[PDB]
C-alpha cells in the first residue's frame, strides 16, 4: 500500500508508548561505571 | 520545485518509435470505468478510490502519441454538441461573427472504438522485511507491492464484433529504509539518532504505463491478424515488435 | 480489415 | 518494475489448446453482476467490494481466446449505438468524410448469450498456524484461505431456455512466514533480528481462472449433449477434454 | 491451488438420481430475494450481507440438474429482449448477416413458476467451548453454529394459486481447535509453542444445499398430490423418495 | 494581514512574455473534472477532496493572461442564457429600459475548445527525515512530497478530432524543522525549550502552476504542427519557446 | 455584548473612496460556488464546510458600496418572478388593491455579469511555535496560517466573452499565547497559575476582504483597457488607483 | 419554571420607539437561508446546524413590531393558495357554508421584498482563561466568544434592482467560573469542595438581535437616500436615528 | 403504572378559563416545522431530533380547548380528500351503502390560518453545581437548563397579510442530587453507601406549554387591535387577560 | 459466526496485552533452582 | 501530506504520554551532585 | 483474508505494547554474569 | 439479545485484561509451602 | 431507557478493569491470621 515515514522515537515526532522500552533497553546495555 | 512534463516509463519510449503504418485509424474512446471496486484503507478517507478515475483521458493520450491513431473526443461530446448548436442557430440568422462564417462540416466518426476497464486492483500481494539490531545500533527495511490490471478491447463499429482484447498488468512497488541509534555513550550521556526514507510508486503513473503497454499489444496483434497493414513488409521484423511478440506467451503461477 | 485513411 | 501481460494459471494453457470446432458461435455477454454481496473487512474501507466488479470483461476475453466464440460487444452498446447515429445522420447529407462513405451494415446478433454471476464469496474458510520458540530464537507460520464461486449459463436466444449451467470454484490462499530473534548475547549486549514474508493470492487473478475453467466446462458439455460439433469425431477423446470430463463428478463434503 | 467444480453435499448426489418422469416441466424463476435483513457483524464491513444475494442463480442450477425441469431465463429477460430487438429490426431490412436469416420463434413460456425467499438468518444459535490447562501445557476448543432457512413455493401461472410450499433449513457449523505451550524448561530457558486451526462452513455452500433439498421436497410432493406423474407407478417406492417422504414430519422443539 | 493578488510561480512570468501571434483564438472551456477520486486522510474530514474542484476557473484565467486566447464563458452558460431571455422577452414589448435598447447580437462561439481533467493525485510519494540528539539537546527534520498531474487537450469543434494533448506534473513539497532542549542545568533546576516550524506548499497553488505550464506546452506545440502561426518566423527561436521545446522529451524512471 | 455593523478591513475604506465614474454599470451576480471542496477537520463536524457558502451575497454588497455598480437581484429571481405573477394575474381583473394599481415595468437587465468562485482553500500553510521553561515558570506561543483564494471574472452579456479575470488571496492568521506556573514555594506548599489566550481570524471576514480587494482590481483594470471611463482623465493618477496598479505584478515564490 | 414572552435585547426596545412614517410599506419575505455551512462540533451530533434554520420567521416578526412594515406571508404561500382553492371551488357551487359567502379579494402583493442570508458563522474567535491555586484552594475562569453575521437587502419588485444592503454582526459570549478545594485539614481528615457555574449566550437569541439591528439600518438608510419619508422632517434628528447614523462608519481591524 | 391524560402546566388551566367570545373562528393549521435544526448530542443517536416533530398536533389541541376556535383538519387533508372520493364515486352509482346516502356538503374553509415554527433550540444555557465532602461522607448537586422558543403568526386568508405574531419561550430544567459514603468504620471493615436522584423536565411537555402560552398572547392581542370581540366589554378587565397583558413588555438582558 | 485463527502469544502475531500475564504465570510455575 | 506543528512536550501543548519518558531520560543524564 | 507484514518489535515499526514483555522475557533468560 | 460464548481466561481466547486479576486471586489463595 | 444486566465481577462475564479494585478491597478487609 502506502508507506509513510514515521520516527520510532518519542523524542522526535513518534509514538510515545515505546519510550519506556527505549530507555529500559539502553540502561540494560550500558557498561559505563561511575568515574571517580 | 517547478512543474514539467509527466514522467514516462520505458513503455512510452517503446511506444513512440513504433514503425510507420500506411494510414492512421480514427478511433473513439467513450468511457473506461473503474471496475475494480476497491477503495483506499485506513488512514485514508473512506471515499477515496484506490485507482484514479481518469483512465479515459490516459488512453486517448496514449493513442495520440502512438502515431497510429487519430482520436475523436466523445467524452466531452455533450459539450461539443452544445458549441455547434450555438454556431448552427446563429448560422441561420445573419448574426454570425467574423469567425465561423463558413458552414461547419459534420462530426468525423470512427471505424473502430477501443474501450475497456481496469479489471481489479489488489493491494499487498507480497510483503516482507528484514530488521537487525546489535547493541544500540541497527536498521530495518520493508516492502509492499500492489497489483493493477487493465483490459482494452477493440470494437468494430460497423458490425459490433470484438476484434482483439488484451489484459496488461503492473506491480506498484512501495518500500521503506530506516536506521536508528539509541545508545549510552560515556557515563550519563545519551547519544541518539535516526535516519529514514520511504518511497511509493505512484499508482497514477503505473496506470499510465499499463495502458501504454496495452496499446502496443493491440497494434502488434492487428499486424498479425491482418486488421491493418504496416507501411513495409520488411519492417515486420522490427526490434520493438519482436519484443512485444515474444511476450505474447503469458507468465505462469 | 479496418480502413486506414492517411 | 515494468509492465507485461496479465499472468495466467494452468487453465488458460488448458483453454488455448482446445480442439478445433467446425465453426465459431456468435455470443453476447451483457452483464455479470457481483451477486456475492460481500465487502472487505477492517482495516480496508467500508465501501470496497471483496470481489472486483469486472467479471463481464473477464468472460469476454476468456471466450475470445478459446478459439470457439466470436463475442459481440453489448456492454458498450449504448456507446456503440451513439457512434452509428453520428454516421447515419451524416450519411443522409453529403457531409460524410472520406471515411465511412460506404453504408454500414446492421449489428451482428448472436445465437446464444452466456450470462451468470459470482455466486457468493466466503472469507476465512480455513485458518491455522504453527509457532514455536526455544530460548530467544523462533519462528511461526500462518495461513488463511478464502473461497469464490462463479455461475455461468448459456441461454438460447431464439426460445429462451437455458441449455447448460455450471458452477466453478476457486480457493484464494494467503499465508505468512516470519522468524525473529531477541536474545542476550555476552553480558550487557542485546542481539536482535527479524525476518518475515507474506503472500496473498490476488482475487482478481483467481476470479479470472475460475471463469476460464467454467468456459471449458461449457464447451465440453456442448459436445456431450449435441449442442455443437467438433471438427472431427476422433478428437472426442482429446486429452484436454477427458481431463474436464472426469472432473464432472463433484467433490464431496 | 487450481480451480474445479463447486463442491456438493449429499443432497446433490441425492437429487441427481431421482426417478424419471414422463416429461419435463417448463419453469420460470424470476427473483429470490434476500428477505433475511441480516448483515455481517464486526469486524466485517457494515454493508456486507450475511447471506449472498445469488439465490436466484442457485435454484435455476438445481432445477436444471434435477432432470425434471427445463428452466427459462427470466432474470436476464431485459437483456434477452434487447438481443431479439436487434435481430427483429434487422429482419425487416435485407441487412441480416449469414446468421439469424431464419425467422425466430417467440419466447417459450412456462406452466409453473417457482419463487420464494430466504426466510431469515440467525447467527450464534448455539455456542460452547471446553478449555483445560495443566502446568504450562493445555488446549481448548470452541464452536458456533448459525442457521439459515429457505422458502420455495410453486405457482400455477394459469390461475395464480400456490400449489405447494416448503421450508428447508440448514445449520452452518464453525469451530476452532487450539493448543499452546508456555513453560520454563531447565533453568533460565523458556520453551514455547502454539498450534491452532479453525474451520468455517461456507454459507455460500450451505445455501446451495438448502435449496437442493427444497427441490426434492417439491418434486416428491407433486407425486403425492397428483400434480405430475412418474414414468412408472412401481417406482413410487424408490429409496430416494421414501427418504424424503419419511422426513415430511418436522422436528420438534 | 492584508489581501493581495494570488502569488504566482515562475511559470506565470514565463507565460506572460510569450511572443505575439497574428491573431487570437476563441476558445470555450466547459468543465475540467476532478478525476483523481482522492480525498484527504485523517485528521481531515472524510468528505474534503484532496484537489480543489476549481480547475475550470484556473484554466480560463491562464488562457486569458497568455495573450493568445479570448475565452468565452460556458461554465455560467445557464445563467448567461437566462439574462438574455430577460432582455429578449422585454425587447418585443416597448418596456425596455434606457439600457439594452439596441438589439443584442448572438453568442460568439469558438473554433477550438480545450478540455481535460486532473489525472490522479498521489500522496506521500517520497518521505524521509533525519533526527539526532546528544545530551539533552537535539533537532530533527522531516519531509513529505505529493504529486499531481493535469491533462489538457485541444478539440477542433468543426470535425471533433483532438489536435494535441499534454500531461503536466507538479510535486507538492511539505517539510518540518524542529529543535528541542530538555536538560538538567545546575542541581534541581530544569532548563527546557522548544522551537519548531513547518511549511506546506498549497495544492491550490501547485494546481495553478501545473495548468499554466500545460498552456505553454499547448501553444508551443501548435507552432510546431502548424495549427497556428506566430507573428514573425524569426521569433521561432524565442528563448521562452526553446525552454519548453527542450523539455518535450519526458523524464525517465 | 450588543450588535453592530459588520467590521471591515482596510480594503473597504480603500474601496469606498474610489474616484467617480461617468455612470454606473448594471450588473447581475447569479452564483458564486464554494469550489474549494474542503471541509473542516476534527474536532468539528464532518459536514461543516471550511469556507462559508455565502460568497454570492458578499460580492453584491461589495459592488453596491463601490459607487460604480447597480446590482440586480438574480439569486432570488425565482421569488421575484413569483411576486410579479401575483401582481400580473390580479392586474387583469379589477381586484387590485390600492397599491400596485399602476402597471409594472419589465425587469431591468444588465450589461455585464460578474461571476466566479472561491478557488481552493488550504489549511496550515505555515505553522510554528516557541516555548521555553526555566525552573517552574515558563511560556509558549504558537501560530497557524491558512490561505484562501477568490476568482472573479466579468462577462459581457451581449457576446459572451470574458473581459477581465483576477485572482485575489488572503491569509487567515490564528495564534495562541500561554504561560503557566507550577512550582514548590516554601516547604510543602504548591503555588500554581496559568494564563492563556488565543485568537482566530474569522474566515467569514477574510473572505469578505478578499472579495472587496478583487472588485478594485476589476474596476482599475477596466480603466486601463478602456472598458469604462472615469469622470475625469486627471483622476487617472488617483492615489488609491496607483496603489492597486503597482500591485498588478504578482508576488514570487 | 413557567413560559413567557421571548426575552429581548436593547435593540428591540430601540426598534419599537422608531419615529412614525407617513404610511407603511407592504413587504414579502420569502426565504432567508442558512448560508453559513457550519455545523456543531463534538460532543454534539454531526447533523445539528450551528445556526437555527428559522431566520425567515425572525425577520417577519422584526418587521412587524417596527410599525413601518406590513408583511405578507409568502413562506406558507403553498398552504395559503390551497385554502383559497377550497373556497373558490366551493364558491361556484351553492355549497358554501355560512362563512366565506362573500367573494374573496386577490392576494395583496408588495412593493419591496427584503431577503438575505446568514453570511457565515465563526466559532472560537477569541478564547482565554486565568487559573490560580495556592495550597489546596483555588479557582479558574474561561471564556469563548463566537461570531455571527446577517445580510439583509431590500429589492424593488418593479424593476429588480437592489436599493440598499447591510451586514450586521453579533458576538456570542460563553464563559465559565469554577472554584475547588482539596486539602488535608487536621490529621487524617480530608476536606473537599467544589462550586462551579457556566453560561452560554443563546445563538437563537443573538440571531434575533442581529436581525433587529439590521432592520433599523435598513429603515434609517431609506430616510437618507429618499426611499421613503418620515411623518415630520423635524424628527430627522431623532435620538434613536442619530445613534444608528453615527454607527454607519464600520469598525476597523 | 397506568395511563392517564397528558399532564398540564399552569398555562392550560389559564387557557381554559378565558372569557367567552361572541362566536368562534374557523382556523386551519397546516404545518409547524422543526426549524431549530438541532439534534441530540452523545450518548443519544445521531439522528434523534432535540425537539419533537409534533408541534402541528399540539397547536390544534391547544386551539380546540381554548373555546375560541374551531380547527379544520388540513394535516390529514390528503387522506380526507381520498375518503370523500370513495363516497362521491359511489354516489353517482346506486351502490351506496345505508350510510352516506345523503349528499355531502363541501369542505368548511377558514377565515384565518395560524402557522409558525419552533424558532431555535439552545442546550446548556446555564449550568452549575455545588459539591462538598468532609471525611468519607458528602453530597453534590448539579443543574442544566435548556431553552426553547416557538413562533406563531395569524394569517388573514382573504388578503394574505399577517395580523399578529408572537414569540414565546420556555426553559427546560434538568437537575441531579446525589450523596455517597465511603469510609472505614472500626478496624478492617468498610462501610459504604450511595443514594442519588435525577430529574429531567420533558421537552415534549415544555413545548406543549410554550404553545399554550402563545395562544393566549394571540387571543388577547386580537381583543386589543380589534380583530375580534369579546361577548362583553365589561370582561375586558378579566384577571386572566390582565395577567397576559402586563407580560407584553419583554424581559431584558 | 466466523472463526478467525489468532495466536494468543505476543511473541508471534498476537494481542500484546497478555504478555505480562504469560510471563508471570510461567515464573510462578518454575521449580528450577540455580545450578552451582 | 499535511505537516502540522505540534509540541513534543506536555508542559506545552503536547501529547501527555511522553512526559514520563522525558523526565526519566533527563534524570538518567544529570551528573549534578548535591552542593553541601 | 489479507496478510499484512508487521514487525513484532517496537525497535522497528511495530506495536509498542509488547516492548515490556520483550525485555522481561530476555532478562529472565540471560545467564551471563558480570566479568571481573 | 444475543448470547455469545467467550472464554474469561487470556490463556484461551479471551480478554487479556483480567489475566493480572486471575493470577493475583490465585496466589492470594494458595496455601502450599515449599517442600524441603 | 433499557436496563441490561451485567456482572460486576471479571470472574464471571464482566468488565475486567475492576478486578484490581475487587481484590484490593477484600485484602484490606480480611482479619484472618495464619493458623499455626
Amino acid at each position: 500500500g502506502t508507506m509513510t515515514f514515521q520516527f520510532r522515537n518519542p523524542n522526535f515526532g513518534g509514538n510515545p508508548n515505546n519510550g519506556a522500552f527505549l530507555l529500559n533497553s539502553a540502561q540494560a546495555q550500558n557498561s559505563y561505571k561511575d568515574p571517580s | 520545485a517547478r512543474p514539467t512534463l509527466m514522467p514516462r516509463a520505458q513503455s512510452y519510449k517503446d511506444l513512440t518509435h513504433l514503425p510507420a503504418p500506411t494510414g492512421k485509424i480514427f478511433v473513439s474512446v467513450y468511457n473506461i470505468q473503474d471496475e475494480t471496486g476497491q477503495f483506499k484503507p485506513y488512514p485514508a478517507s473512506n471515499f477515496s478510490t484506490a485507482v484514479p478515475q481518469s483512465a479515459t483521458a490516459m488512453l486517448v493520450t496514449a493513442l495520440k502519441d502512438s502515431r497510429w491513431f487519430i482520436p475523436l473526443e466523445r467524452q466531452g461530446l455533450q459539450n461539443l454538441l452544445n458549441e455547434r448548436k450555438i454556431i448552427r442557430a446563429a448560422q441561420e440568422n445573419g448574426t454570425v461573427a467574423i469567425n465561423n462564417r463558413i458552414p461547419l462540416q459534420s462530426l468525423t466518426a470512427a471505424n473502430i472504438m477501443v474501450e475497456g476497464s481496469i479489471i481489479g486492483y489488489e493491494s499487498n500481494v507480497k510483503s516482507g522485511g528484514v530488521g537487525a539490531r546489535y547493541f544500540g545500533i541497527g536498521a530495518d527495511t520493508q516492502y509492499q507491492l500492489d497489483q493493477i490490471a487493465v483490459n482494452l478491447r477493440v470494437v468494430n463499429v460497423s458490425t459490433g464484433e470484438i476484434l482483439s482484447s488484451v489484459n496488461t498488468s503492473k506491480t506498484i512497488l512501495s518500500y521503506e529504509v530506516q536506521a536508528g541509534v539509541f545508545r549510552f555513550i560515556d557515563y550519563q550521556r545519551l547519544l541518539e539518532g535516526e535516519v529514514g526514507y520511504t518511497s511509493n510508486e505512484p499508482v497514477m503513473l503505473c496506470l499510465m504505463s499499463a495502458i501504454e503497454t496495452g496499446v502496443i499489444f493491440l497494434i502488434n496483434d492487428g499486424i498479425d491478424r491482418g486488421l491493418w497493414d504496416l507501411q513495409n513488409k520488411a519492417e515486420r521484423q522490427n526490434d520493438i515488435l519482436v519484443k512485444y511478440r515474444h511476450m505474447s506467451v503469458p507468465p505462469e503461477s | 480489415v479496418v480502413p486506414q485513411y492517411g
